[PDB]
């Protein structure tokens, strides 16, 4: 007896449909339920429904019946489920559970985006102001899509220090934001450099932090 | 449907410690409940099912609910691994619904920010587009209100704020904290501030720059 | 099909 194989992951545009797998191993097939449970930051978990592998048969949540369509193929041991119009709200980590044991998750990411690569602009610190015992830096990556971009301060090598935040969603695209705090007799002698990768642009952005009156 | 009412939301634990969170179900559901965990950046993981079974390789430090109406998951001494956040479900009727879950971090000794301000960078402005950043670094606990004043006056539209979660290392956490206005309307006022109020420091904390030059 | 667990079934 074992486990639950998800498909990978989605980048669907609004109006569209996707249809999420769960291959199922170790067990037999038709004789255990299948369920389809969705994630996500407002709501958190959510039920979207139910299948019999052996019997066909289906139960659904009144708020996604509309939109969710349950079947699974025997032959292949696989759960399908559905997912039509598609909308802003449903982008979301969609999991098939089986109960006792999980699928990883698959993400479904619903954008009109197309491929923009980031701005990334050098954080000076204020040039015409005050200091301490320690010199923070930073850096920010504005407009990309879609994610990810990983971003390192001094190519991986100065890295005790820093500190990288989720990247949010504004006007629909991405931005991220990144911070180094390095002594304060550091900086301006042994330079401190962002290094941004924005792969499915394929762009490789290195700017210099550098003061500035 | 059963409301499922799981308290706390969020709970601050130190190794060593025994925890219990409780779920309460709008009927009686028969103690058909599970309790499961998800550890950040994972599928749940299932802990305890039908009220009080210890799913099979379940360390037995973590134990399980009452019956009726209100169950509980007590975990006897809390170990650095049981950080995530935990969620009850009912299984007695459709649909299945699942309680607002309960996240459990490390605690610790106040800390409070570092902050740090940003006025946009020449290149971004010569874009015409104005991002005022702001940095409150490694703090503890996690409350901290950030709130933006222009000029003394208090704006709050066009704000983003990222988290950091509590990291593993210091047990703090920091926010990035974003204005973002025109070239435009970035050039129609002056000064720019960076206030927080955060515990352990009875009087805001503020950073700021004038753009004239402070 | 979890016969211990007992609860809701699409049967």
């Amino acid at each position: 007896q074992d486990q639950l194989q998800q498909s990978g992951a989605e980048l669907v545009r609004p109006g569209a449909s996707v249809k999420l797998s769960c291959k199922a191993l170790g067990y037999i097939f038709t004789d255990y339920e299948i369920h389809w449970v969705k994630q996500t930051p407002v709501h958190g978990l959510e039920w979207i429904g139910g299948i019999h592998p052996g019997s066909s048969g289906t139960a659904y949540n009144q708020k996604f019946k509309g939109k969710a369509t349950l079947t699974a193929d025997k032959s292949s041991t696989t759960a399908f489920m559905e997912l039509s119009s598609l909308t802003s709200e449903d982008s979301a980590v969609y999991y098939c559970t089986r109960k006792d044991y999980w699928g990883q998750g698959t993400l479904v990411t619903v954008s009109a985006a197309k491929t923009t690569a980031p701005s990334v602009y050098p954080l000076v610190p204020v040039c015409g102001g005050t200091t301490g015992s320690s010199v923070t830096l930073g850096c920010l990556v504005k407009g990309y899509f879609p994610e990810p971009v990983t971003l390192t301060w001094n190519s991986g090598s100065l890295s005790s220090g820093v500190h990288t935040f989720p990247a949010l969603l504004q006007s629909g695209l991405y931005t991220l934001s990144s911070s180094v705090t390095v002594t304060s007799n550091t900086w301006p002698s042994q330079t401190i450099t962002c290094n941004v990768a924005h792969p499915a642009s394929s762009t490789k952005v290195d700017k210099k932090i550098e003061p500035r009156v | 449907d059963i409301k499922m009412t799981q308290s706390p939301s969020s709970m601050y634990t130190s190794l060593g410690e025994r925890v219990t969170i409780t779920c309460k179900a709008s009927q009686d559901i028969n103690s058909f409940l599970t309790w499961f965990l998800q550890k950040p950046g994972k599928s749940p993981k299932t802990l305890i099912y039908r009220a009080n079974r210890l799913m099979i390789g379940v360390p037995s430090r973590f134990s399980g609910s009452g019956s009726g109406q209100t169950y509980s998951l007590t975990i006897s001494s809390l170990e650095y691994e049981d950080m995530g956040i935990y969620y009850c479900l009912q299984y007695d009727d459709f649909p299945l619904t699942f309680g607002a879950g309960t996240k459990l971090d490390l605690k610790r000794a106040d800390a409070a920010p570092t902050v740090s301000i940003f006025p946009p960078s020449s290149e971004q402005l010569t874009s015409g587009g104005a991002s005022v950043v702001c940095f409150l670094n490694n703090f503890y606990p996690k409350e901290i209100n950030v709130k933006w004043k222009i000029d003394g006056s208090e704006r709050q539209n066009g704000v983003l704020d990222s988290w950091t979660e509590q990291d593993s290392k210091d047990s703090t956490y920091s926010m990035s904290s974003t204005l973002t206005l025109t070239k435009d309307e970035y050039e129609r006022h002056n000064s720019y501030t960076c206030e927080a109020t955060h515990k352990t420091s009875t009087s805001p904390i503020v950073k700021s720059f004038n753009r004239n030059e402070c | 099909g979890l016969y211990e667990w007992g609860g809701a079934r699409i049967t």
